[PDB]
RNA sequence: CAACCAUCAAGCCCUGGGCUUGUGUUGGGGACCCGCGGCUGCUCGCGGGCCCUGAAAAGCAGUGGCGGGCUCGCUGGCGGGUGCCAGCCGUAAAACCC
């Protein structure tokens, strides 16, 4: 219902077009923490996931 | 304020409230008696029983008046027939 | 829809103060010198989300103009997921004058007596078609764009 | 980039058909008021005292 | 001049034909209108097709009153696409379509009295029913002598 | 003390019943 | 603007004003009433915004049709049946002395030559019908309380009359005295 | 004409989907 | 009309239906819901009135009751739904009081025509009400409001139409409902529950039922002779001289003839 | 967008049980059975029986007229038409209305 913020929507860019590892880092500098990073990815990852099969 | 309440029934739609807020009300359509409760303006008004029955004339000339009139929205047939008895 | 809907709320509002102090008094006496589950309409923000998602709703309907907006914004959202139909009233004010308040933020028909299945089941239908799928063919858009004509020509201007 | 989106009902897509929580439902559902019982019974105790 | 048709079901009891005239002539110009009835027993069959002057007004009609709670008949009102549009689709309009009391005739060509020639047709005809009743009837086990 | 079933056939006058003592 | 809902509501209150009327009209018009002719006054109430041709020309001929308007009528056969005819927008019943005293006294007019003056005067009175008997306002009344052979004439004469309308105050054989001072 | 029959059309459809009051 | 072809009319047709019960269904394929038994039984024999002139009056139309010298109905398991004026608390209390042996048993529901207005509206529920119950039975002061509360597919379409009781002694309801004592009501609806239903039809063609293919053919002729009687001495015009044709039918075979 | 038939009547038989006059019912579909009218006939109507059906839905509208209205002429009168009547009946005509 509420949607992404900016930084969220532009891993979701970065992912949906490949750069993964632009996406981890940008993640990371948004963050603060690798684990945090990785974790956002995640979510992000199965968000694009359900997006599709919803689609 | 009670006929702003009562408004505030009839306006949400509240019949049996309504019907209470009339009951306090006590509205001089059904009662045929006076709404408000004069005693104590009409004791300063007379000290004395001879000052009423001085008053009578008006009093009696007005009140059969209005037992011979037919009844209009200011003077409801109820409160005609009381004047009238 | 929105007068249909009212006039079967209106047939279940549910009881004024005066009248249930007046039943209780009854049931009192009647003790001095039998009956069903009563069927009323349903309100409040966090039992009608309850209610919702224990998927005991059968219609949902929501004031529109919620001044804390948040207390709705996920409302119709968990209503579509959950499957009961839903709708968005205009005025809060109706939904409190629906119950005996002042102000309610949402309302909720559950269950309803034999001889309004009908009614309710038809009032339903013709919701979940006829509000649901013409706002929900564009319902995932941002709305706004009402420049006027000096908002044109700022917007030239600038 | 297009700045503001359609969003995509990717959760809500899916109707889920079962309640939420697992939690038994009370007797007090399907008993009459006990609420209501001892607001009556005060009330014919009000009635005695008169 | 491109007239618009707009096609009416779940047509509620009584909502029909002057209902419809005032109702979409509120609306706006109507040049034909036809409600379907039955010929059996004259009672409408709860769908009408209606033919505006314009196609446009025709399609503000249509979204205004196509998804619409009355007496609690959902019509569905909704535009006939000018692709189609059969030809015979207002061949009773404007006309009555009367309730015609076939019953009541029926029973009445009965209880007329017929000639004499007539009477004799109808004991021939009868005579060989009668026959092939008792053709398909002897196969039961059953012959009725009369 | 008025009697109504009097005063409505019309005893107006003859309706009332007064009474000396209470 | 008027709307679907009010077309479909006319059109049944309509079918069914011709339905009932059909029926009446089938059936024979005996009410379970004693032959004797009575004395009912009869108010009319605003049942249905449309009438039907028959209940219009019944109610031209009772004329009625300014709003609150009631009229005292014989019982007899034909009134009867006009009187069931136009059952959904009359109410009437056995008035009562002091009824039709006060309602001629409070609200009486007189017709002459197509204009309402009011009963102010037995001499008008008089210059108005004069020699069929009446001598005064309540010669009159006694004319209509038992009525004689002057009752059509004295119809005729008095104007219809105007009750004021009541803030809440089928057939019923005496609470049209309750009615009758109620909007009187 | 044209303009008129669509003006006269929109103003039925609001008075059906909104009312007449206020 | 004659006993003995009638006799021997109604053992053929009866052995027909027999035989064609026990024929296999042609697919190789059974059922559950139906044994041999019970599918020879349950099946209407009825006979078929057709005259020579329309029948216009209305009362000759209207639905009556013949007292047929073996009940035409079964008793065996179904239900009959009877309707009540006023007070359905009163008539509850008197079914729940009185007999508890066949009228318990037979009376599957009995509604007030207030709560039957209130409850049965919808075409569904008036759908699921016909074919929920078996038999129905309604007092004269609701026969006449019946065709509008129970729409066409109640009372037009199908045979099994409410048969009329008088729930007559000789207004507030919570008062004290008028209703002739409770016995002479029993008697009364025991009579109603055995007695063959009669409708007529505008036209030439009327359809009767007489009976049950699991009885014996001595009692369905009994049954069909008293019928014959009583539907040409009572309710036909022109007694003997519009008399015609009576076919004695199963439920999808053919028609035997008997002529007057 | 409420409710609003007689929540019992009137007349009868053989006076105690009943009988009789009290018209009223959504629309469809099935590759099911029967009766009567017609069709040279297939078939079509009317009436039944057995099923499916959210108060569901995509032309198939066909049988004769009285009056009334909108008309075309001749002299307010008379004669031919009408996918016109929120009016009637059933083959005639009447009724209604004014």
């Amino acid at each position: 219902v509420a949607g992404l913020a900016p930084y969220e929507r532009r891993v979701i860019e970065l992912l949906r077009n490949g750069k993964d590892k632009r996406a981890r880092k940008f993640s990371k500098k948004k963050l603060g923490t690798f684990g945090r990073a990785k974790r956002k990815c995640e979510e992000l990852q199965r968000i694009i996931a359900e997006s599709r099969r919803a689609h | 304020a009670l006929e702003k309440k009562i408004s505030r029934a009839l306006g949400r739609g509240d019949v049996s409230n309504a019907a209470r807020l009339e009951r306090n009300a006590n509205l001089p359509e059904k009662t045929g008696k006076p709404r408000y409760t004069l005693n104590h303006i009409i004791r300063e008004r007379y000290p004395t029983f001879q000052d009423a029955l001085r008053d009578l004339d008006d009093c009696l000339s007005m009140l059969f008046l209005f037992a011979n009139l037919p009844s209009t929205t200011a003077v409801p047939a109820k409160m005609i027939a009381r004047c009238e008895r | 829809l929105a007068a249909q809907a009212f006039k079967l709320l209106n047939k279940y509002r549910p009881e004024t103060k005066q009248e249930k102090k007046e039943r209780l008094l009854r049931e009192a006496t009647a003790i001095k010198e039998v009956s069903k589950k009563p069927y009323t309409v349903k309100y409040g923000l966090n039992h009608v989300v309850g209610l919702i998602e224990n998927k005991k709703a059968s219609l949902v309907l929501i004031a529109n103009d919620v001044d804390p907006i948040e207390l709705v914004v996920f409302l119709p959202a968990l209503c579509r997921k959950m499957g009961i139909p839903y709708a968005i009233i205009k005025g809060k004010a109706r939904l409190g004058t629906l119950v005996h308040k002042k102000t309610a933020a949402v309302v909720a028909i559950t269950e309803v007596r034999s001889e309004d299945k009908n009614e309710l089941a038809k009032l339903i239908s013709a919701v979940k078609e006829g509000y649901l799928e013409k706002v929900e063919d564009t319902r995932k858009r941002w709305g706004g764009g009402i420049m006027g004509f000096k908002a044109q020509k700022r917007e030239e201007k600038r | 980039e297009d700045p503001y989106p359609d969003t995509v009902e990717w959760f809500t897509s899916v109707e889920e058909k079962m309640p939420l929580s697992a939690a038994p439902e009370p007797k007090r559902r399907f008993i009459p008021s006990k609420n209501e019982a001892k607001q009556i019974m005060k009330l014919v105790r009000a009635i005695r005292e008169g | 001049s491109q007239p618009g048709v707009m096609y009416i079901a779940r047509l509620p009891h009584g909502f029909y034909e002057h209902e419809l005239r005032g109702y979409f002539s509120q609306f706006g110009e109507i040049t034909r209108l036809r409600v379907v009835r039955n010929k059996k027993t004259g009672a409408s069959r709860h769908r009408a097709f209606i033919e505006f002057a314009d196609a446009e007004v025709a399609d503000i009609a249509a979204r205004t009153m196509d998804k619409y709670l009355l007496f609690g008949h959902i019509l569905t009102c909704k535009i006939v696409p000018p692709a189609q549009v059969h030809p015979d689709l207002f061949k009773g309009a404007n006309r009555r379509f009367k309730v015609v009391p076939w019953n009541k005739m029926a029973g009445r060509q009965l209880e007329r009295p017929l000639s004499e020639s007539q009477w004799q047709v109808k004991v021939a005809k009868e005579e060989q029913r009668r026959a092939a009743r008792a053709e398909k009837l002897k196969e039961m086990g059953y012959e009725f002598e009369a | 003390k008025f009697d109504q079933v009097k005063d409505d056939q019309g005893a107006e006058l003859a309706a009332f019943s007064l009474e000396g003592l209470n | 603007f008027k709307r679907a809902e009010k077309y479909v509501k006319e059109y049944r209150e309509q079918e069914r004003e011709k339905i009932r009327l059909a029926r009446i009209a089938k059936q024979q018009g005996s009410f379970h009433i004693p032959a004797e002719a009575k004395l009912v006054f009869v108010i009319r109430i605003k049942g249905i915004n449309k009438i039907p041709p028959k209940p219009r020309k019944i109610l031209q001929l009772l004329r009625l049709r300014q709003i609150n308007n009631g009229v005292f009528v014989k019982v007899t056969k034909a009134t009867a049946e006009m009187i069931k005819i136009v059952e959904p927008w009359v109410a009437y019943g056995y008035p009562n002395l002091k009824s039709v005293r006060e309602l001629i006294y409070k609200r009486g007019y007189g017709k002459v030559n197509g204009q309402r003056i009011p009963l102010t005067d037995n001499a008008i009175i008089e210059e108005n019908l004069g020699k069929y008997g009446i001598i005064c306002i309540e010669d009159l009344i006694h004319e209509i309380f038992t009525v004689g052979p002057n009752f059509k004439q004295a119809a005729n004469f008095l104007w219809p009359f105007k009750l004021s309308n009541p803030n809440g105050g089928g057939n019923r054989e005496e609470h049209i005295n309750a009615l009758i001072r109620a909007m009187n | 004409s044209k303009a008129a029959k669509g003006a006269q059309a929109k103003k039925a459809a609001q008075a059906a989907l909104k009312g007449v009051h206020s | 009309v004659d006993p003995d072809q009638t006799l021997k009319a109604c053992k053929a047709l009866l052995a027909h239906i027999k035989k064609a019960a026990a024929a296999p269904r042609p697919d190789g394929k059974q059922n559950l819901l139906a044994d041999e038994e019970s599918t020879v039984a349950e099946t209407p024999i009825w006979l078929t009135l057709t005259t020579k002139k329309h029948i216009h009056d209305s009362h000759r139309l209207q639905p009556g009751k013949i007292i047929l010298p073996h009940p035409l109905n079964t008793s065996e398991e179904i239900s009959v739904c009877l309707i009540t004026a006023d007070p359905q608390r009163f008539y509850k209390n008197a079914v729940a009081d009185e007999f508890p042996e066949d009228l318990r048993a037979k009376i599957g529901r009995v509604i007030d025509i207030s709560h039957l207005k209130a409850k049965f509206k919808a075409y569904e529920a008036q759908r699921k009400l016909f074919s929920e119950h078996d038999v129905f039975l309604a007092d004269t002061r609701i026969i006449n409001r019946l065709p509008k509360a129970l729409g066409k597919t109640f009372y037009k379409t199908t045979t099994k139409r409410p048969i009329p009781v008088v729930l007559m002694a000789q207004r507030d309801p919570l008062e004290n409902a008028n209703a002739r004592p409770i016995p002479e009501i029993v008697a009364e609806i025991r009579k109603a529950i055995g007695a063959a239903l009669v409708h007529l039809s505008p036209s030439t063609n009327t359809a009767i039922k007489v009976g049950y293919a699991n009885w014996e053919p001595e009692k369905l002729a009994a049954n069909i002779e008293t019928v014959i009687r009583e539907l040409v001495e009572r309710f036909v015009p022109q007694k003997w001289q519009n008399v015609r044709n009576f076919y004695v039918k199963g439920p999808e075979t053919a028609a035997l003839p008997i002529y007057q």
